[PDB]
């Protein structure tokens, strides 16, 4: 090469080309795929990164983890990429789609290395994904029955299954009835705002609760309201968005007066203004008042004569959770306070909780809503428990909208690699070699759950192997008993889109990238 | 043909087989070079396809007008045989509809 | 055991996958165990020194000059100016205990040192740190269960 | 803190780009001495380091004062440089020969062609070319001195020497001729040792000439010492005259008064003794490489006997080779054998401001010296290497009497019974093979565009004539312009040197693609 | 800190007449091969200041790591133009620089020939 | 905790970082093996060229900083140095089983089970190469060596000119044959004295019936031919006489200066007449020789080379039947040479090569020598020929000493790796694996073959493998053991009828060498290194 005084492309641009590069690749996404490998599986271990300003996240889950990475590769960001769409589709599973595509491309490495055209491992790739998945869709177990206890088990064995990997998995059955009864709950869409999710430091996991109704922090209490009574046994709840405090009527108003009577006018209807909003409040029939806007002390002072509680500076969304869960209407003008815009709750009280100040709806008898309070040692406690609860309430939204399940404990995956390599016997010969790699990568789930267990990978294999040989479809790994069981009857379970969704990404990111053949990096402008 | 990884000077991943995005997001100096890209963002602007072969044609012309300049052609020559040969093609190209 | 993994590829290429990966550390398994307990029993047995009557104050000076005498935990650990992240997790145990309870901040600290410093010798022993939390768990359930039992009312 | 498994400064580079750069390096290195072929050929300056000076339009001397990076020109300068020093033609010629094929070799490269199947095919290309130009060519007969002037005038017809052809020539020829030298069986012309080339700046080019003997820069050194001589009996000696040291430590010690004068007067006593046995043959002068002290001169001088001291060694071989005398170390054991007769005369004489001593009168002289007058220094430092040209040219011929035409006939002639023979290969590589054949129509089309004619309408016809049966003498005229069949214009040239050119480039193309990864930055490790 | 002790090393440091200095020095190694002229810029050191600017051409002679000779700002005693005879010449006379051709290459277990039966 | 002043690696990381360098080391010479392999350039830092295919002058002439890629080096070198042949194959071997092995170990398999079945593995193959896949070389006559020079000289610069070049070097290893005691037919290479020198074309390389001297006469007067040359070998100084360190000359009387200075040159005037006397022709002398001496010989009209080098002056006097002499004194002190101490040799002659000159000592009597003068196109091409050169001469080495040779292109390493592969079921449990990754591992050299060739390597390879495994399970079809690589074409041929051969020595030593890099690599599972 030649320095070329007249240059094509800008001074300083890098390019790798060829095999060399694509082998790199491949290095570098078994690089990411090892900085997850050891948070699989119940035995796995959580992972702690500290960012440039010194805050600390620990998490067991596979997405935060590649997220908290701050990969730059530009192969390696494909598997930080899957494992988000497969959070964002799924919920669970992120763990398992970079180990299974990583190990795609480890197996397909060798053939790379000695010249193989990469179109070929590509349409291999294709061909396998497909007859995996409609294995997959073939094999899963499901019910057609409606019965609602045997529904409402199936809920609670895939919550638990999807829980029994984190630092609340020792308390994962009742966190798991408390998810399922919480999604139950839920109207049709089971949209994740509805379930209001607080945290509260101090107390252990079991002190955590779920409201049947919705519960939120005090909100800046102003002078006067302690006065307010703080229990109610029947209270009609005024859902508005109203700024109850004296002000100016508009912020380009102008008043005009010469006479000192119209002043005293001008001032006396700002008061009565003020006033008439409270009087049509409190004739309104409530004795909760909540508002988005400032409630100002006047007002306080005002509804603690009445004996009301109210409360101001209410977030939005928990304006939108109470509305959902006593039945009234978020209003924005207070003339008409009918019947039918009021909420309703069966007691209203506010409690401590840990050195704060929580204000509780509970007895609604039609809400659509919930709310958890977490309780923990440390802020990040609180942040990995909502984080399984989220990964439990993802699978439990999924389980509702399709109860197909399929065990696991790796067991889907042994009956998947033994369909697979039968398949490939049957085949000419050159896709058989990249069909029997992709099923013998398909085991790496259950081996890297052996190596975190402590247990010897090589016999676990060869035992699960054996089994599905002669016979058996849901036999995978059992860590407490050291062997292998049948985890279906262990109620091992997992929806079967989960391992639908993980095949399919991470065959199209072991797709993606076998086929780039050039890397090129512009240098960077405005370095600053 | 295998995609390309392309980083622009924003660090913003690119993978694509598209002759004219790889075009667009490289950091093309050299004027020749620009003025087969714009000749290529031309032709996807009136087609939409045809970008790689406008650049391939118009290489494989450049190389062997540089052969014909080496063996003794003068420029005016092969621009002039060039024309003739483009028109002679476009009267031909009605012929090889399928 | 630090400067994560530096590889430069097989091929002499650059090989770049993290930023600035080469001004991160990285520790694992084992080796990041035995570092944390070791920072929780150091901290656990500063605390220790003013637990009961006879305990002793200790003297929180803070970045202003500011001195402040005190003997409860957890006023102690939020003044303290910790970098170690299981430091910070104990200071926020502490926290915890103090708001939901109001006492006993300073008895979470050593008790769980000392849990950790157990811990310690069954790692060293061969004995998975999940099978260690979990007999942790079911001895704290009977603990808990015996507290219940051995308790006494009071008007 | 990296680790690392080479050195930190070790780049590593391979593919189609370490091939692509190569190939593209020696095109470069060709384009460099392009137009510096041909009759018609132009002067170029090379500014040295040291602040000298080269004018000249030799391909050698041009490649060899370029500092290259790229190790692929380091090749190419190799390459010339062993043209130069094998035959002393043909630099220009082997070089661009060399880059033609390694540019069509990158042609075949860019398509899935594996190197070894290009070198293959142009390995049995170059079987092929030699075979054809020992077909081609002519036997010379050496007693003809009319030829071998015209070979001489062929060969340096393109250099700036060419305004005096006759001159040149006759002076190259008799240079060559006097000093071949045949012992115990053994033919050896030694060109580089003896027919030295002196150059005095000054005077006219006309004047120069090659002397019947030897000529130093050197002056008698005494006054009185005899600077014409008509018949001398020149004695030739390698040590000193004078008083020396021995070798081991030999302290004195002196108590008697008169012991030091005796010391003394032996000194004067040996120095006498030397004399008389230098004396006893009778010479007229004597020559030695080292000092010679003044009470030798003395005693040289009271015999009328002229001696020049501090001769270079080389110098003095020459001198033993013209006059037919021996060197002798030790003056007691001179011989009537080792006495120098066969010099005509002898003659110190003022050339400018300067004196110079003359031996050039010697009967049947096997040793001569080129006196070059010219303009300035730099004018007869390329007459210089135009002298070195034509007598490398005429001892080329004298050993191989083979003579090939010249002006691309040879190569035209070469190339289209290579195409003829490819037509039966029927194969993979004979594609390669017919393409390196034709990558020899390089020189005749150098030789046009360098004359300035039209280089595609004089090619085609060149091609279609030698396409008949009895044209393969038919080159191009490279100060016409025009098709000329070329035993008439007379431009011959040796076959030594056709073949040297065409091995050599033909194995430059090889090694060069032999050749797909290149690493740099490591210390030699010594 | 290598190489031999018995071996002289000079070292020349310099800034961007340098070229006939360098130009002598290069005639010198090619008529020295034994000695390893070398050359190193000043701002690479990060010498003084007053170095660079009075003292830019430095002939610095190394002999086993001691310094045998730290001929500096050669300009006044040397000259501007004087060739590569005239720089051999002055460094000889002070006693510091040291005192056939094949056809291009000889050097290549120690079984070197036996015909012993 | 440590305390220690210096980094640390444990675990997986420092083995994964070993198995990285001997990946990098083996992918830097990857591309120079086969036919169709390329040679590599190499610059210094000070700009010299140095272009080579071989092995072990790549990995020498290279920085290596990381301790395992300095084991694959020295393990290159070492292979070199017992073998000469094969320096290529042995990295790419000992890197394939360590990456193999290193996979292994990452499935959790201990790595003292993957040594001990490496162990195992290399043993059967050695033994199995010995009892099947070897052919005698009794049969097959002089093609045999032209075939083994022959595959030895393919990925060379003298490859296509191999017809040539393996009769020069079967020549040349045929003259230099001596036997010793208990009549073993012994080979000394290294005695053949390579001679390179640039200019007309590799065609013209002569090989020498005699022996070639890289030095010319001192003096110009000497005659540069003698047709009866009676060489006399020495291996003292010819110049003026001084007196030893323990002896003075201090004098008293002034008259005996002029004795003592005329004596003091007379001495070696002297012992040049003895030396005359006895009829020499031809002196050769390690020392220097000054004018006067230079002269003496001139006279006489006889030959005297100086500083002649020690290793050229013994091979000399053994091939002409001279003996060296330190000192001329006999055993009644006294100074003599006797004419029983001169060589003889049938002409000698300084011959001009390329503007330069060289002495060849032509047919030398009562033992017949060789050399060879080496005509390249430049410096580095002549010195990549005589670097394959050299490799061909010790294949032919190899080849005479033990008469055993094995099938070129892969064959061997296909056939060991089915042997190995259905062997691996017969013994042990967790060794098993590790004999089949040796197995697997010992297929790295044809897929390179089949990927420099640029051809389908698996097809190819995959082809191979089903042609051993029907020889190795049929026992009517053993012709099929030697199929090897058709590399031209890409397709599996018959090797040993296409005469690809190669000593058995070689693919035992590499096996061997490469079997133990990989188990002390292997052995690594912990890294310290200290700041210095
Ligand atoms: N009780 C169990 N026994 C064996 N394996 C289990 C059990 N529970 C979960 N697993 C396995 O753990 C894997 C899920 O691990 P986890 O990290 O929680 O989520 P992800 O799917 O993102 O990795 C599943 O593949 C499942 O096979
Ligand atoms: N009068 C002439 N007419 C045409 N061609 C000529 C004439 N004289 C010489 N030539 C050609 O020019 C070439 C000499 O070019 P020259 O400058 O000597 O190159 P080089 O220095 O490499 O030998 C020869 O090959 C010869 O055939
Ligand atoms: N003509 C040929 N056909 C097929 N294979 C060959 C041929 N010549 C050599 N080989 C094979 O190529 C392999 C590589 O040899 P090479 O790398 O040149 O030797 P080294 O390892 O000493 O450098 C050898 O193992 C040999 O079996
Ligand atoms: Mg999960
Ligand atoms: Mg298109
Ligand atoms: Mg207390
Ligand atoms: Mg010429
Ligand atoms: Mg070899």
């Amino acid at each position: 090469m030649m320095p070329t005084p007249v240059i094509l492309l800008k001074e300083g641009t890098d390019s790798s080309q060829g095999i060399p590069q694509l082998v790199s690749n491949i290095s570098a996404c078994q690089v990411i795929a090892e900085a997850v490998r050891t948070t699989l599986g119940p035995r796995g271990m959580d992972k702690l990164i500290v960012d440039g300003r010194g805050k600390a996240t620990i998490s067991n889950d596979g997405a935060t983890i590649l997220k908290l990475l701050d990969v730059v590769h530009p192969a390696a960001k494909t598997l930080v990429d899957i494992a988000k769409s497969q959070d964002a589709e799924v919920g669970d599973g992120t763990t398992s789609v970079t180990l299974l595509a990583a190990e795609f491309l480890k197996q397909v490495k060798p053939y790379v290395e000695e010249g193989l055209h990469p179109q070929i491992i590509i349409r291999a790739f294709r061909t396998a994904t497909q007859l995996a998945v409609n294995k997959i869709k073939e094999i899963a177990v499901t019910v057609k029955k409606a019965d609602k206890v045997e529904q409402r088990k199936l809920l609670e064995k895939c919550a638990m299954t999807a829980l029994s990997s984190k630092l609340i998995s020792q308390q994962k059955a009742f966190f798991a009835k408390m998810v399922v009864d919480a999604v139950m709950m839920l109207d049709d869409l089971l949209q994740l705002k509805m379930i209001g999710i607080k945290k509260v430091q101090g107390g252990a996991l079991e002190d955590s609760q779920l409201v049947a109704g919705v519960a939120f922090k005090k909100t800046f209490s102003y002078a006067g309201f302690e006065m307010q009574p703080k229990k109610y046994h029947n209270p009609k709840i005024a859902l508005l968005n109203v700024e109850l405090e004296l002000k100016a009527e508009k912020d380009n108003a102008e008043i005009r007066v010469h006479t000192v009577e119209d002043y005293q006018a001008i001032v006396d209807a700002e008061w009565n203004i003020l006033y008439d909003k409270l009087e049509k409040i409190h004739h309104s029939g409530a004795k909760v008042v909540l508002s988005k806007l400032p409630i100002g002390d006047v007002a306080t002072q005002y509804f603690a004569d009445r004996d009301m509680f109210c409360a101001g500076r209410v977030p939005e969304e928990d304006l939108k959770r109470t509305m959902m869960a006593c039945g009234g209407s978020i209003q924005t003008s207070v003339n008409a306070l009918s019947a039918d815009v009021l909420g309703r709750c069966q007691v209203f009280e506010e409690t401590q909780i840990g050195g704060e100040r929580y204000n509780f709806f509970t007895g609604c008898p039609k809400a659509k809503t919930c709310t958890f309070i977490l309780r923990g040692g440390a802020e990040q406690f609180m942040e990995e428990t909502e984080r399984s609860l989220h990964d439990a309430i993802m699978i439990v939204r999924r389980a509702i909208k399709n109860d197909s399940v399929v065990a696991g404990g790796g067991a889907i995956e042994m009956e998947l690699s033994k369909y697979l390599r039968d398949y490939s016997r049957t085949i000419p010969g050159k896709q058989q070699l990249l069909i029997g790699a992709y099923a013998k990568a398909l085991e790496i789930i259950p081996r890297q759950l052996c190596d975190n267990a402590g247990f010897d990978a090589t016999n676990i294999l060869n035992k699960l192997r054996a089994r599905h040989a002669q016979g058996g479809t849901w036999y995978g790994v059992d860590i407490n008993n050291e062997d292998i069981a049948d985890n279906f009857e262990a109620f091992v379970w997992e929806p079967a889109m989960v391992r639908i969704n993980a095949l399919t990404a991470a065959s199209e990111a072991a797709c993606l990238i076998v086929s780039v053949d050039e890397t090129i990096k512009n240098p960077r402008s405005t370095v600053d | 043909g295998m995609n390309k990884m392309v980083i622009n000077h924003l660090e913003k991943l690119f993978v694509t087989n598209d002759a004219a995005t790889i075009l667009r997001e490289l950091e093309v100096q050299h004027p020749a070079a620009k003025m087969i890209v714009m000749a290529s963002h031309m032709q996807e602007q009136e087609v939409g396809d045809g970008t790689n072969f406008v650049l391939v044609f118009a290489g494989a012309l450049l190389e062997l007008a540089e052969e014909l300049l080496r063996i003794g052609l003068s420029v005016s020559e092969v621009i002039e045989g060039y024309e003739i040969a483009c028109r002679k093609a476009h009267e031909i190209l009605p012929n090889l509809v399928c | 055991a630090s400067m994560g993994t530096l590889a430069f590829d097989e091929y002499g290429r650059p090989f770049l996958i993290i930023k600035d990966q080469d001004r991160k550390s990285r520790l694992m398994g084992l080796e990041a165990l035995k570092s944390h307990i070791m920072a929780a029993k150091a901290v656990a047995n500063t605390m220790r020194t003013s637990l009961g009557p006879n305990g002793l104050d200790k003297m929180m000076v803070d970045k202003d000059g500011d001195v402040t005498v005190t003997n409860d935990g957890a006023t102690i650990l939020s003044m303290m100016d910790v970098d170690h992240q299981i430091a910070k997790l104990m200071v926020e145990l502490s926290k915890s205990q103090d708001d939901e309870i109001g006492d006993g901040t300073t008895g979470v600290v050593v008790l769980a040192g000392a849990l950790l410093e157990e811990a310690e010798q069954l790692l060293d022993r061969g004995i998975h740190p999940i099978r260690i939390a979990d007999g942790y768990e079911q001895a704290a359930r009977v603990a808990i269960e015996h507290l219940d039992k051995i308790s006494d009312s009071v008007l | 803190r990296p680790v690392l498994v080479l050195s930190q400064n070790t780049k590593r580079e391979s593919g189609r780009k370490v091939q692509s750069g190569n190939i593209n390096a020696a095109k470069t290195i060709a384009d460099i001495i392009r137009t510096c072929l041909g009759p018609k050929s132009m002067m170029k300056m090379l500014l040295d380091p040291m602040g000298g000076i080269v004018m000249t339009n030799d391909g050698n001397a041009i490649l060899r004062e370029i500092q290259v990076q790229h190790p692929a020109a380091k090749s190419m300068i190799e390459i010339s440089r062993t043209q130069d020093e094998e035959v002393g033609d043909g630099t220009t010629s082997v070089i661009i020969l060399a880059g033609e094929m390694l540019s069509v070799a990158e042609h075949f490269l860019e398509q899935q062609m594996h190197p070894t199947v290009v070198i293959s095919a142009y390995r049995k290309a170059l079987d092929d070319m030699i075979s054809t130009l020992k077909k081609i060519s002519i036997p010379v007969d050496i007693s003809d001195s009319d030829m071998m002037l015209n070979i001489i005038n062929s060969s340096i017809t393109t250099k700036a020497i060419s305004r005096w052809s006759s001159l040149a020539c006759n002076i190259a020829l008799d240079a060559v001729k006097m000093v071949q030298f045949e012992e115990n069986g053994r033919k050896e012309i030694d060109i580089k040792k003896y027919a030295r080339v002196e150059k005095i700046p000054g005077g006219i080019i006309e004047d120069s000439c090659v002397l019947r003997g030897v000529m130093i820069n050197k002056d008698v050194t005494h006054p009185r010492m005899r600077r014409y001589i008509k018949n001398p009996r020149i004695v030739l000696l390698d040590s000193s005259l004078e008083y020396k040291k021995g070798e081991s430590q030999t302290d004195i010690e002196i108590t008697r008064e008169e012991d030091f004068t005796r010391i003394l007067q032996m000194e004067e006593e040996y120095i006498q003794q030397l004399c008389e046995d230098i004396i006893q043959l009778k010479p007229d002068v004597v020559i030695t490489e080292k000092g010679i002290s003044d009470l030798a001169q003395h005693y040289l001088m009271r015999a009328n006997i002229t001696a020049i001291r501090r001769v270079r060694k080389t110098d003095n071989n020459r001198i033993a080779r013209a006059c037919g005398a021996r060197i002798v170390s030790r003056p007691e054991e001179l011989r009537e054998d080792d006495v120098g007769t066969g010099a005509g005369l002898l003659e110190i004489k003022k050339i400018g401001d300067e004196y110079f001593t003359f031996i050039t009168d010697c009967k049947d002289p096997k040793a001569c010296t080129i006196l070059l007058r010219g303009a300035s220094k730099e004018i007869l430092s390329e007459v210089e290497r135009n002298l070195q040209d034509a007598m490398q040219v005429c001892r080329n011929v004298l050993l191989d009497p083979q003579l090939v035409p010249g002006g691309g006939a040879s190569e035209m002639a070469v190339a289209h019974a290579l195409t003829e023979k490819s037509k039966a290969m029927t194969g993979v590589e004979q594609w390669p093979y017919r393409a390196v054949a034709q990558a020899l129509e390089v020189i005749p089309r150098t030789l046009i565009q360098n004359c300035g004619a039209s280089t595609i309408r004089l090619l085609t016809s060149l091609r279609a004539k030698h396409t008949q049966e009895n044209c393969e003498t038919w080159g191009v005229n490279g100060e016409t312009g025009t098709l000329v069949d070329m035993k008439e214009l007379g431009i011959w040239e040796p076959l030594a040197v056709k073949l040297q050119t065409y091995k050599t480039a033909v194995e430059t193309a090889v090694l060069l693609l032999r050749i797909d990864d290149i690493v740099s930055g490591h210390k030699k490790k010594g | 800190d290598k190489e031999q002790k018995s071996i002289v090393i000079m070292v020349h440091i310099y800034e961007d007449g340098t070229e006939a200095m360098n130009g002598c020095m290069i005639c010198l190694a090619a008529e020295y091969p034994a000695v390893k002229f070398c050359k190193v810029k000043s701002s690479v050191i990060g010498a003084s200041s007053q170095f660079t600017r009075n003292a830019l051409p430095a002939l610095l002679i190394y002999k086993g790591g001691e310094l045998i000779g730290n001929f500096v700002r050669v300009t006044d005693q040397l000259g501007d133009d004087f060739f590569a005879v005239d720089l051999e010449a002055f460094l000889q006379e002070f006693g510091l620089l040291p005192e056939v051709l094949t056809s291009v290459r000889n050097s290549a277990s120690e079984d070197s020939d036996l015909e012993i039966d | 905790p440590l305390s220690v002043f210096g980094d640390r690696s444990t675990g997986e990381t420092i083995r994964s970082q070993n198995v990285m360098a001997a990946a990098s080391i083996a992918n830097i010479v990857k591309s120079s093996l086969g036919p169709v392999g390329l040679d590599k350039m190499l610059v210094d830092d000070i700009g010299d060229v140095t272009i080579t295919n071989d092995g072990a002058t790549i990995l020498k002439l290279l920085e290596v900083e990381h301790p395992a890629a300095k084991v694959l080096c020295e393990l290159a070198d070492l292979q070199d140095k017992e073998v000469g042949d094969g320096t290529t194959s042995v990295v790419i071997i000992a890197a394939e089983l360590l990456k193999n092995a290193d996979e292994l170990v990452k499935q959790k398999i201990h790595p003292t089970s993957v040594i001990s079945g490496y162990r195992l593995a290399c043993k059967e193959a050695v033994r199995y190469i010995n009892e099947n896949l070897i052919v005698n070389t009794d049969e097959l006559g002089r093609d045999c060596l032209i075939n083994a020079a022959k595959t030895s000289m393919s990925s060379k610069i003298i490859g296509i000119n191999g017809d040539f070049f393996a009769n020069m070097v079967v020549d040349a290893v045929l003259a230099i044959k001596y036997t010793d005691i208990r009549g073993q037919p012994r080979y000394p290479v290294n005695s053949v004295n390579i001679l390179k020198a640039h200019g007309r074309s590799q065609m013209e390389s002569m090989l020498i019936s005699g022996y070639a001297l890289n030095c010319v006469v001192g003096s110009q007067g000497m005659p540069k031919r003698i047709v009866n040359a009676k060489i006399a070998c020495l291996d003292f100084s010819l110049q003026k006489t001084k007196m030893k360190l323990g002896v003075q000359v201090v004098i008293t009387d002034p008259e005996k200066l002029d004795q003592i200075r005329q004596r003091e040159s007379d001495i070696t005037k002297e012992r040049i007449q003895k030396i005359l006397a006895t009829g020499a022709n031809v002196i050769l002398t390690t020392g220097g020789i000054d004018d006067m001496c230079l002269k003496y010989f001139v006279e006489a009209g006889a030959m005297a080379v100086r500083r002649v080098l020690k290793r050229d002056l013994k091979r000399i006097a053994k091939a002409s039947g001279a003996t060296i002499l330190s000192t001329l004194a006999n055993l009644e002190g006294e100074e003599t040479f006797e004419a029983a101490m001169l060589g003889q040799a049938e002409e000698v002659v300084q011959e001009r090569i390329c503007d330069d000159e060289l002495i060849l000592i032509k047919n030398t009597k009562a033992r017949t020598s060789a050399s060879i003068i080496l005509r390249g196109a430049n410096d580095f091409m002549c010195d990549e020929m005589e670097r394959s050169l050299h490799d061909a001469l010790c294949v032919v080495k190899r080849v005479l000493e033990s008469k055993s040779v094995v099938p070129g292109g892969g064959a061997v390493e296909a056939a060991l790796s089915i042997y190995l592969e259905n062997y691996a079921t017969s013994m042990g449990s967790r060794e098993q694996l590790a004999i089949a990754e040796f197995a697997r591992s010992l297929l790295v050299i044809p897929n390179t073959l089949a990927v420099n060739a640029a051809q389908d390597s698996t097809d190819l390879v995959a082809k191979l493998r089903a042609f051993h495994n029907e020889a190795q399970v049929n026992p009517e079809r053993k012709n099929l053991k030697w199929i090897g690589l058709d590399l031209s074409n890409g397709k599996p041929r018959d090797n040993k009828q296409a005469g690809v051969f190669e000593p058995t020595i070689v693919k035992v030593k590499s096996l061997k060498f490469a079997t133990e890099a990989a188990i002390t690599i292997l052995r690594i599972d912990d890294l310290i290194k200290l700041h210095p």
